[PDB]
């Protein structure tokens, strides 16, 4: 009930009639923790972009860090550091271009690390987040060149120093899921696991086809690394699980998220980050309403909830705000986080009851990316 | 006589008593049967074409007379790019500008000047009344207006239907009557999206009445010689084709080098490819492209031969602002292209893509 | 207005969202900044690649193939934002993608997004 | 009646039906003229900014240019070039810092001069049109520098070089008068006239001081430097007038441009640029409302119009918006150019009814300064 | 609401722009970005420059000396925009002023503006 | 207590406790001139001659207005060391301070403690006033007494004649007069400049008893007083290491930081800094703008016309604080005199004329 601006008014004023000194100083954030949450604001593809680090049972703004042109943000898992890899010019938007990786204490936010990547080769293109990924010891950082072709880049995190560009195939997105190893999705319907080293074509190996070339797959899948689990929906609301837990592709049963009836009567997911994992509950979430089939990129207002063994529907939430953007906690009573790029507000739910616990405002200019860590 | 003027030059164009030695018609170098280019072997195989004396050989790659009459006139557009023209330099106005050249040069038909065309043309009994009843009586007595009358025939007969018939499968498809496959439809997108369509259609925006994927214009793709062609052609290894800056009145240093942009309406049946058969294989002409996008060596090498694919005859005035795109065709979009391309074809010639 | 309803084209003002031709842009309208529906505005690099839609002309009953091309190297533009997504396929179809910055091939390496041109290239099929 | 973007697609529709061929490719801007106007927008701090060239006459974005962090825009009188002094930093708004001058090409807008500031010596205020200023040969570019001391940059566009930095007393603001001579504002009340030969220390001598320490003169005054005039509101809307065309400062008679009454009611002028000057017709446009004497930044809703000779008032006009910021088009039937930083709207009035007649909206995030050449 | 009203001041909430001691800041408040009342974020860097106000405190009835410091080197935040004006004096009285980045004395010389703090340095007069 | 203070006035101002009876602690620090040395030696008033009328110290006689105000010496929790007393802080307290003048052979010389007992002895005021407050033979054993002279000396120096608190300064503070424009643009100055953030008490709040000192310990890269030195002859060879010589102290980056001095009294006590080495408090003030300016003349000491000179200790500079990015000019200079002036005492606002 008390507001974060009362209690620090209070705070303030009881400091002065008790003529209480303190020095003014740079803060550090608090400890890194899994109600922690970052949303990144690509601002429409202006030239400079910004991410918010937020404590989400506070509901409260803890930090920041500044960006270039649209930045690719990491996050590591077990809230050691975060990174992004980021563009730019001598003059603005003209003139040299420099691409970047920077590394960042999680408390102090200053740069641990700034390394040149050579030949500009970052893929500009609104942002996605399995376009640059972490492998799981956090010594790697892997990014997406489209640019003369695809390719995918090597950046030594712990040497702090570019290594060298793959070559792979026709494929897209990139999800690590051993120190040398990642997959990606190939335009062919297939996934390719690439397998690398520091020299030498990469071995690479494609899965079996496994959706029709009229299914389309959103760009936005959810990867929960520590689980294996690729959960990729189509423009339908059919959602794709794959199980890369062994290393190798597992292909698991097809759910639907919404109902035929639901389906016939225009239901289909739609937003930006529109799927959501839940790794400990084993559960989906995905952002929903009724629409034409080609406005598959507007905010959407309900979040269904669904068993990822079974396909069973757990709930279906109305959010009463349009979201373009979901993520969860990955702690138990987990947070539903409901990002507005319209009201540049990011919405805390209780992914239980679905109930708006809190917002946070003034997100920048079009906030859409939101990262947690899997500390668990 | 719209349509007798055609036939005059249909009778015209399969006619040797225009060659020298009468060993030689259009026909023998554009031959219908071949989308009217060369099939016949020379010492360069078939990059350039033998002459009707049996041994010279031109410079050029003999290109198609199909679609040809859909040209303009050469001009300067607003600019200042050349447009337009016959020959792959643009030296020929039009197409009856164009059709006496053959008949009086050494290295092809070889006739020693007009009164001797003239001669030939009035030795038959079927010229003498064509020719009167469409341009007057005597007109094969006056060496000047009988060669004027000739190449008039053989332009009205590339205007026909015969020539330009846009049967092909895209024709087809663009009307509604099929379907492209996927791989024909990737093809075409990716052919509209990527740098070819700067240079391969005919309007800037908009759409074409009659596309014929060229938009008339001079550029220097940076081709190399082919030596082989051009060991035979006997030009020498110090002679260098200067493209559209050869033809007379062009003095622009810039525009040394520059060829005129092909149609690409049957293009799978016409190789070799380029201004002089460099190219023996249609996917190898795409290839091509890649050499100013692409960073992977095997870019930098001519599949056909496992080498370089050369220093640029002409290694000033390219056309780096469109060809340099910052994106490599990889091979299912080469791929594409080739299919499309296919579907360029004329349906006359379908069968010959087997071949 | 209402956000999800399917989009509905008109030809009569190019600065507007639902003009036919921004079926599939994503960006801003380079006609207002200093550019028109077919050029770019002073200082920026026009591009040579594009992402493809095929949009309807409810002038004619046709169907256009819009090759739309970035003007780039200048910070966007922020005047008359849209995003539209008639037919827009996800990034492994790229030719049909738009969240790309399709500013290869630009004067000068450009490759910033300041806004997009909506330029008729052929007819649908 | 009919829009810029319905006239546009009827254009098009009709190029489109007639078959004309046009080939896309860069605009040149129009030639400039004296109803060309020059929006700058500051963006509330932001590291990077905009400035919006606007043909007023059609009201109508012609063009724009990019900036660095709290840039000076100047604009040639006679139309053959703009400039602006600029800031940048190696990674957003952190590392190297580095200070530059552009000059652009008018109707290309394209950099014909970029030249490097030694040292990182520009003034960051919040934007001052006379902290940097063209002398009126145009040859030369000054700049005013705060850190270590107030100082002053000679810049030589001519010769695309920077030259050295003038030592000059506590002053403030840069009117240029001659191709070697400028005239700035002392904390003590007076003028300071400053004379630089290119070699040694610059001549400066100070006029007697002409205003109290009680009465404080805004931010913001008008400066013509084709008549010389230098137009000076303070906080009540007393106006100072200097005529400084004799190459000395000559003070005209003070003038008020509220009445005693309306002062007692509280009318006081209010806003960013608050006074605009018309050269031929002798004529102060000053922005003005009731409001209490510490609310001095905020927009007004009322301009006033008066004599620069007699000093009698010629109109108030009610704006009918929140108004930061005023200037005029130096032409006869001039416009007025009300510029509102709430709205990021230009709005285009005739400088003699004071109605409304067209505007120009979306310019950038808190746009704050109106600028146009005097052409005549 | 009424921008031109005499500016009331509250002792209840640090994050609104009626709060005592915001009487003169222009910009940011540091409250909403990860600083405090009278501290910075992270990240950024602290100026020991300052322009100052004099600010009455409605809870107590006195006048305490704010001496705004700003914290440098990032991009401007954008949470919690205000600009007062309470005894604001032109660029000529600059310890006065509120326009001026004051970010003189910052570490790594940070140069660049993100948010200011209002601590008391003293009693007015 | 008051008894306890009144016997410490006595032995303030008693020469006996000097070995040759020819100054008391009210020699160096006369009363008359807010508490510090008005004598001219051989440097000037930089430094002090001692009892035996040739020996002079290393280092400035300081104020002792305002100096019970000092907390005892201590290391705060951001690790920076504060309080004290001595230029170097030596001294934890007044108390421990006092017994040191005593026995230093370059200042009062008495031998030992057990000399010093014999002086308090032979005077019947000392048995009476020593013997009430202490108990009975307290002056005989040679360590009580020294003790007890500490705490009176102490006790004195922690009443209102010190501290009184009627500044210019004060009066204002209190609302009972105006700054002048020119006091009110100086104090402006002060506590928006880099000088309040390290002479004022506090980090924010206002203090209650201010004395325009937060009690720590700065190495502002001042140079050898060259005549001062050579005058205290401990040879051209000496380095004085500031807080790094106080026993106990062994951080290297305590060597060359002093205690920040109270800025009360600053008009009437030059010449200024922990070695006398400038004689007008312009001077003092300029010398801060060799971190910041830029003009050929903020590297020049106006008094000698030449260059300041090297820091004695080249290392542990307080460099972000002064190295603040802005120059005062003449007229900033002129209003910082005029509010230093403000902080005077009033019975010595004569002594500023
Ligand atoms: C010996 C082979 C040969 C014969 C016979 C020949 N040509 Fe060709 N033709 C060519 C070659 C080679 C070129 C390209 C030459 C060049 O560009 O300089 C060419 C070019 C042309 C072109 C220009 C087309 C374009 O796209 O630029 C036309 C039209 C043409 N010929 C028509 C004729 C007609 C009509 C005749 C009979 C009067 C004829 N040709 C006889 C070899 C021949
Ligand atoms: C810069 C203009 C330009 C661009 C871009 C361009 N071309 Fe060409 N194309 C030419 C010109 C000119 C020639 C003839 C070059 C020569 O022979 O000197 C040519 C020749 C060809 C040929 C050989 C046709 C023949 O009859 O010999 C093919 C096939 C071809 N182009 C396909 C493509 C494709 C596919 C692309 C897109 C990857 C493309 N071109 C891009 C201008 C261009
Ligand atoms: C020969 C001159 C001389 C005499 C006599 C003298 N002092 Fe001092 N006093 C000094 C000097 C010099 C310093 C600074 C020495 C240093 O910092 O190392 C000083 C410092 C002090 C300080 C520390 C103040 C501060 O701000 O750090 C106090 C307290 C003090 N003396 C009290 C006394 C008392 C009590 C007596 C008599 C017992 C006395 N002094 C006798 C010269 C004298
Ligand atoms: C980094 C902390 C710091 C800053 C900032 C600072 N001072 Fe000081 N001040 C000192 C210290 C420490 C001394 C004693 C230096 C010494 O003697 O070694 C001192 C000494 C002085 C003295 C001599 C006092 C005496 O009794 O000898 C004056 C006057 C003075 N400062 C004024 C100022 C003014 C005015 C400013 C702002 C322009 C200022 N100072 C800035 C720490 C500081
Ligand atoms: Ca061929
Ligand atoms: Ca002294």
């Amino acid at each position: 009930q008390e507001t974060q601006g009362q209690a620090a008014a209070r705070a303030a004023a009881a400091d002065l009639a008790a003529g209480q000194d303190d020095e003014p100083r740079i803060l550090e954030a608090p400890a890194p923790d899994a109600r922690r949450v970052y949303v990144n604001d690509p601002a429409h593809f202006a030239a400079v972009t910004q991410q918010f680090v937020i404590d989400g049972e506070a509901g409260r703004v803890i930090g920041m860090i500044d960006g270039g042109f649209l930045p690719n943000p990491v996050v590591a898992d077990d809230g050691s550091f975060i990174a992004h890899a980021s563009t730019v010019f001598s003059r603005i938007a003209r003139g040299e271009r420099t691409d970047y990786v920077e590394v960042f204490d999680p408390v102090t936010l200053l740069p641990t690390a700034d390394i040149e990547l050579p030949d500009a080769p970052r893929f500009l293109v609104g942002t996605y987040p399995w376009m640059t990924s972490l492998t799981p010891d956090g010594k790697t950082l892997l990014f997406y060149q489209f640019s003369p072709a695809p390719a995918v880049g090597v950046v030594d995190l712990e040497g702090k120093a570019f290594k060298r560009m793959l070559d792979v195939p026709d494929c897209y997105h990139i999800f690590p899921t051993a120190p040398d190893t990642f997959f990606m999705h190939c335009r062919d319907g297939s996934l390719a696991k690439v397998a690398f080293g520091t020299e030498g074509t990469p071995e690479i190996t494609h899965t079996e086809v496994f959706h029709p070339e009229d299914e389309f797959l959103i760009n936005h899948p959810a990867y929960s690394q520590k689980a294996g689990r690729l959960v990729w929906p189509t423009y339908t609301g059919k959602i794709h699980q794959i199980d890369l837990s062994s290393g190798d592709a597992k292909f698991l049963p097809a759910v639907e998220a919404l109902t035929e009836a639901e389906r016939a009567d225009g239901w289909r997911p739609g937003g930006w980050q529109q799927v959501a994992y839940h790794r400990a509950l084993d559960r989906i979430y995905l952002l929903v309403d009724q629409r034409d089939e080609w406005r598959h990129k507007t905010a959407s207002r309900f979040v269904v909830v669904l068993d990822a063994k079974t396909g069973e529907r757990l709930a279906k939430f109305e959010m009463g705000h349009e979201i373009d953007s979901i993520n969860v906690s990955q702690d138990e009573k987990p947070l539903l986080y409901a990002l507005s790029t319209g009201d540049k507000t990011l919405y805390i739910h209780d992914a239980e009851s679905g109930e708006e616990l809190r917002s946070v405002n003034q997100l920048g200019h079009g906030p859409q990316v939101i990262t947690t860590a899997d500390m668990g | 006589a719209d349509d007798a003027l055609a036939a005059l030059g249909a009778q015209l164009f399969v006619d040797p008593a225009l060659s020298r030695n009468a060993t030689q018609s259009c026909a023998t170098c554009h031959d219908p049967a071949r989308a009217f280019t060369d099939p016949r072997e020379g010492k360069a195989g078939l990059a350039v074409s033998v002459g009707d004396d049996g041994q010279s050989h031109g410079d050029r790659n003999t290109p198609t007379l199909g679609y040809a009459a859909l040209v303009p006139a050469f001009h300067r557009d607003a600019n200042g790019k050349y447009k337009g023209g016959q020959f792959w330099d643009g030296r020929a106005d039009d197409l009856k500008q164009q059709a006496g050249q053959p008949m009086l040069n050494p290295v092809e038909m070889a006739m020693p000047d007009r009164a001797a065309v003239a001669a030939r043309l009035r030795d038959d009994p079927a010229y003498r009344t064509g020719f009167e009843a469409l341009f007057g009586k005597g007109v094969l007595d006056d060496p000047e207006r009988a060669f004027d009358a000739a190449a008039e025939a053989l332009a009205a007969y590339q205007a026909t239907g015969e020539f330009s018939p846009f049967d092909s499968k895209y024709d087809r498809v663009m009307r509604g009557e099929e379907k492209f496959t996927p791989l024909e439809e990737f093809g075409y997108t990716v052919f509209i999206t990527w740098n070819c369509r700067l240079c391969h259609m005919q309007r800037k925006q908009g759409v074409a009445e009659r596309e014929t994927f060229t938009n008339f214009e001079y550029h220097n793709i940076g081709l190399p010689v082919n030596e082989t062609a051009r060991e035979a052609s006997g030009l020498g290894a110090d002679h260098v084709d200067h493209g559209l800056l050869a033809r007379p009145g062009i003095e622009d240093p810039a525009q040394s080098g520059r060829f005129k942009v092909p149609s690409l309406r049957n293009v799978a049946v016409t190789g070799p490819y380029m201004h002089n058969g460099v190219f023996t294989d249609l996917r190898t002409a795409i290839l091509f492209y890649n050499k100013y996008t692409s960073r992977r060596p095997e870019a930098k090498i001519n599949p056909e031969t496992g080498a370089p694919w050369g220093e640029p005859e002409v290694a000033r005035n390219l056309s780096l602002a469109e060809l340099q795109s910052g994106l490599m065709l990889d091979d299912g979009r080469v791929d594409a292209l080739v299919a499309f391309l296919e579907t360029l074809t004329d349906r006359r010639y379908e069968p010959l893509l087997e071949e | 207005t209402d956000p999800r309803a399917k989009w509905v084209p008109q030809d009569n003002d190019i600065q507007a969202c639902d003009y036919w031709r921004h079926c599939s842009i994503d960006g801003n309208i380079c006609d207002c900044s200093g550019g028109s529906l077919t050029n770019c505005p002073p200082g920026t690099k026009l591009a040579t690649a594009s992402w493809v839609a095929s949009c309807y002309n409810p002038t004619d009953g046709q169907s256009y193939l819009i090759a739309y091309r970035d003007c780039c190297g200048y910070n966007v533009s922020g005047r008359c934002p849209c995003l539209n997504t008639e037919g827009e396929l996800p990034v492994y179809r790229p030719e049909f993608a738009n969240d790309i910055i399709w500013c290869f091939g630009a004067e000068d390496d450009a490759m910033t997004y300041h806004c997009t041109i909506s330029p008729i290239v052929g007819k649908a099929s």
